């Protein structure tokens, strides 16, 4: 829900959110 | 979605060590140093 939804309904990553975008993969691509 | 996530990461919003382009390259280095 993370990726789909607060980067989709406002893509505006740096207001709104973060580089930790990047950890998602951290936490999906990485496991 | 994850490497897409981060290939977006990599490319876009990437270029803050250039100052986001050094702020248009000085905004035209000054306007062309204001004179011409």
């Amino acid at each position: 829900a993370n990726w789909r939804e607060r980067s989709d309904l406002t893509v505006t990553v740096g207001i709104g959110n973060m580089n930790k975008d990047q950890q998602m993969l951290h936490l999906m691509r990485i496991w | 979605q994850a490497d897409a996530q981060r290939a977006q990461s990599d490319a876009l919003a990437k270029q803050a060590e250039a100052q986001m382009k050094q702020v248009e390259a000085q905004i035209r280095l000054a306007e062309i140093e204001l004179k011409k």
